[PDB]
């Protein structure tokens, strides 16, 4: 439990790893890993209201929780190359699994007013869609 | 939103949903129903006024309403919503979803698929 | 986390309490919902009062809460306590089973009542303070002697005459302003915290075992607390009394296995990792002063110390004061290059961030000097001011905007090395430092010498580029204080080469500095620089 | 003989396989790919030349060569190898294998924390 490798949002996993040494029989040592994951009991499929049921099946693949694809910098011999790092998250297409607490999601819903229908839009998650 | 009472469903007429508001400053508020994604009309349902509810602190307000649909389709499985309108809201409207199997489900089914756990995490 | 408040606060009964806590002010957090609550023992953490109009049964009438968005903190008023008050609380943000808390410790003690035997005296570690005990002139000539208590037994190891304990040495003297009166007192200096107590004090013994109560109360400084992110800059305000005007003054840090550690003095030291980012101002007229400590990291949260005594660092008996800091680490300030590299004739660029509701603002360039204490002398300003030193190879340009400006410095040598700073004269300052280091190499941009101009006829002169920056633009300008503006008599004649530039009259009007230069559009990139003359 | 990475079984195509040999003192070296205890044809993999080292002193070689098998082969149990022959080794060949459970961990904590007792930091 010291560093961190990844900390995702979209499945709401979080792996963090450490090494402890031992100092006698220098051939052998451990290195801990651990997985903690949260499962929302009352989401849907889709992120919209009338989807398809609860969501009852959760898969987790470790290749995609690790990815790694926003650019960096590599120094090569006087130059200053960018670099991507990883070979797949070609653009989204993911399924996420809970919602992120600095995002806002809304939907669209049709309502009369008397006459002809309007294109009422509708928060989802109200601490995040305020408008300043 | 509430699921409908257990007693009801063994019956297999009709069964009701509850909507219930609370604890907003101003007293005026709007309540419409959805089947699917289709706005029923006013007729079906029924709304009570908004009144002032026992103090804790700072004065605030409730309202509640009640929608009566048919037992078949219940178990068919579609879906209701409920919506409410009001000043202090984000966008001025929020909603709530119901079917049969979130709320008062008697299951709980759940799988958890953890693929590769030793498999050089980069 | 990213929660933080007072870690201990104390009261006592009757009295009221007033406490606050922290959070980063983004736009989720400011329209959330906020909860003081106790964190009791079985499990649950019952709130007491919120943010959205809940005011629970025991906190009724003594309590409210009010929210202040623009601070990003939210403050909380008990009064009337108790000693059912006493126990662990937290602040937080949003759900209370989640972790968006900080825990808060609150004790609180009982008052003395229908026991008014008492004569208090208040003082903070390092100042003066009298214990006044009954001058009786019917013990003329008797000793006015002054024990102390370990237990129950007065300990005769202070006599008032020349005879002084041998742990209070060297700072006992008193006054004689009574001498046919009941007038005398003790007067100490430097108080420690092993002075404390009560003690068995009388003025003359007839022999009865006779007693007389009078305490003195020392107390240690309270914490100002600061709340600063990463890669920002804090400001502290040391401000002792003129009492020790005069004295050598210090600045350390708290650590774990009771060892303060110096960070600046003014006998001149520094730690080693505080070099080129820290300052240290020279004092006014009453003795406050000011330090500047920029680009914080994650380990310097911790309390920290400033105060005055003779060699420069933590002794007993010195007055002091306090700060407790915290590091966000959520922050929103923009990451930047810590080194940037150029070569002997090249140029540099820098990234300059600042606060996008600051824009108004006026902008400067340092170079921390570190020979006396800390110093900026200033470069140049965003109003239109260089150095004399510096002419012909230093401008400042407004260039991207809207979170960034750039300054552009030209023909380097090996001792243009060293940390250099930008400020802005908004009201919220993170100061950021860049280091430029010297390597060795061969400059891009090809120029010739320091060209000269004949008499009567005209100049031409060339500046190739290599063809890596084929697609960028290419342009000319001529230098003064306000910046350099672009040309329209140049050509770009080549593909990849020789962009040239020709003045068609040859008058002493623009006998100055010019470069050659290169960007994207917005961003700017390397440069070279020429002398004209007129023989 | 190396593993897979753990990238390409998370798509079910065709999984990798990677030998090496270094060390070896003459240039000469043969190298032969296995399935259980059929040796496949030579053309379904691809085998890079001998090359020399940086070194201290002493001069020694390298080779590689690489094997492309279907998932589902690799998921069901089946073993593969990689022979190796030269005139230093007393018996004229080497032999390695490798399959699944073979850099298998040997301890799992796996724990379930249920609803009334969520207790998550931030
Ligand atoms: C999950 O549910 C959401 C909500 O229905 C899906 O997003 C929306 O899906 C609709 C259906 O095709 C798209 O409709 C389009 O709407 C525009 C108006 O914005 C209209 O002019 C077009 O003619 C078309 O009907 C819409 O693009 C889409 N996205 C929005 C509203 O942002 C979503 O696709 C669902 N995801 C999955 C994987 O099913
Ligand atoms: C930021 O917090 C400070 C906390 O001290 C507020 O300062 C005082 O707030 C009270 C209102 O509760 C005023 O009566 C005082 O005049 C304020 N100033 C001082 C020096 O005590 C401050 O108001 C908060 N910021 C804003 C914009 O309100
Ligand atoms: C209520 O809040 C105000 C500020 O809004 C504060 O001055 C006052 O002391 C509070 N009342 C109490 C603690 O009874």
């Amino acid at each position: 439990e010291r560093i961190v490798l990844v900390d995702n949002k979209c499945k709401c996993a979080r792996i963090t790893s450490r090494i402890i040494r031992s100092s006698e029989d220098p051939n052998e040592d451990i290195v801990e890993r651990n997985i903690r994951i949260i499962v929302p009991l009352n989401n849907r499929e889709n992120i919209s209201d009338p989807t398809s049921p609860l969501r009852t099946r959760f898969v987790y693949h470790l290749s995609d929780l690790c990815k790694k694809c926003d650019p960096t910098e590599v120094e090569l011999d006087n130059q200053i190359v960018t670099a991507t790092q990883s070979n797949i998250c070609d653009e989204a297409t993911e399924t996420c699994y809970t919602y992120d607490r600095n995002k806002c999601y809304t939907a669209v819903v049709p309502l009369v007013y008397g006459g002809e229908t309007k294109m009422v839009e509708t928060a989802l998650t109200p601490d995040a869609c305020y408008p300043d | 939103l509430l699921p409908p009472p257990s007693e009801e469903l063994a019956l297999n007429e009709l069964v009701t949903l509850t909507c219930l508001a609370r604890g907003f400053s101003p007293k005026d508020v709007l309540v419409r129903w959805l089947q699917g994604s289709q706005e029923l009309p006013r007729e079906k349902y029924l709304t009570w006024a908004s009144r002032q509810e026992p103090s804790q602190g700072t004065t605030t307000y409730a309202v509640t309403s009640i929608l009566r649909v048919a037992a078949e389709d219940w178990k068919k499985g579609e879906t209701f919503s409920c919506m409410v309108g009001h000043e202090a809201l984000p966008l001025a409207f929020t909603q709530k979803t119901i079917d049969r199997l979130a709320g008062k489900p008697t299951h709980i089914n759940v799988s958890v698929v953890m693929a590769e756990a030793d498999g050089t995490c980069y | 986390s990213p929660i933080f408040g007072p870690e201990e606060v104390n009261s006592v009964e009757g009295n009221s309490v007033s406490i606050t806590c922290y959070y980063p002010p983004t736009s989720v957090n400011r329209h959330t919902r906020k909860y003081w609550c106790r964190q009791g023992a079985r499990g649950g953490c019952i709130t007491l009062i919120s943010s959205e109009g809940y005011v629970s049964s025991k906190y009724a009438g003594r309590a409210n809460l009010t929210n202040f968005p623009e601070n990003g903190t939210f403050v909380v008023n008990i009064a009337q306590l108790s000693q059912d008050d006493s126990g662990r609380y937290k602040c937080g943000l949003g759900i209370n089973s989640r972790g968006l808390s900080f825990d808060v410790s609150l004790e609180v003690s009982q008052g003395p009542g229908l026991l008014n035997d008492t004569k208090v005296y208040t003082v903070d570690l390092g100042r003066t303070v009298t214990i006044n005990c009954p001058f009786k002139t019917e013990n003329a000539q008797k000793r006015k002697s002054l024990y102390k208590q370990i237990g129950l037994y007065p300990v005769l190891v202070i006599d008032s005459s020349g005879y002084v304990n041998p742990n209070y040495t060297g700072r006992i003297r008193l006054d004689i302003q009574g001498t046919g009166q009941l007038l005398f007192s003790v007067v100490i200096n430097q108080l420690r915290l092993s002075d404390a107590g009560q003690y068995l004090c009388q003025a003359g013994d007839d022999s009865n075992s006779n007693k007389k109560n009078a305490d003195l109360q020392v107390l240690k400084p309270e914490p100002e607390l600061v709340y600063e992110d990463l890669r920002g800059s804090v400001t502290f305000h040391c401000a002792l009394g003129p009492e020790v005007a005069n004295v050598a003054k210090f600045l350390c840090r708290q650590s774990s296995g009771e060892n303060c550690d110096v960070v600046v003095n003014t006998l001149g030291k520094r730690a080693p990792a505080f070099e080129g980012r820290i300052l240290l101002n020279p004092q006014d007229k009453d003795g406050s002063f000011s330090v500047v400590i920029t680009g914080l990291r994650k380990e310097d949260a911790g309390r920290y110390l400033c105060g005055a005594h003779s060699d420069g660092q933590l002794q007993e008996g010195s007055p002091i004061q306090a700060w407790q800091l915290f590091v966000n680490e959520e922050s929103t300030i923009p990451r930047s290059p810590t080194v940037v590299k150029g070569v002997a004739g090249g140029s540099v660029a820098v990234l300059c961030p600042y606060n996008r509701k600051e824009s108004k603002s006026i902008k400067y360039w340092c170079l921390w000097e570190g020979a006396q204490n800390g110093r900026c002398p200033l470069l140049v300003d965003s109003e239109g001011w260089v150095k004399a030193q510096y002419e012909g190879r230093l401008s400042l340009l407004e260039e991207p905007g809207n979170g960034t400006f750039t300054v552009i410095l030209n023909q380097l040598t090996s001792r243009d090395a060293g940390f250099y700073w930008c400020l802005t004269n908004g009201d919220t300052l993170w100061r950021t430092t860049v280091e430029i280091k010297i390597i060795e190499g061969e400059p891009n941009l090809k120029v010739p010498g320091n060209v000269t101009a004949v008499l009567g006829e005209t100049l031409k002169v060339p500046c190739h580029f290599p063809c890596k920056f084929s697609s960028y633009e290419k342009y000319w300008c001529k230098w003064n204080n306000t910046g350099c503006q672009a040309l329209p008599f140049v050509n770009c004649d080549e593909n990849s080469r020789l962009v040239s530039l020709t003045l068609n009259l040859v008058t002493r009007a623009d006998e100055g500095w010019y470069w050659c230069g290169v960007k994207q559009g917005h961003f700017y990139g390397e440069t070279a620089a020429v002398y004209v003359a007129v023989e």
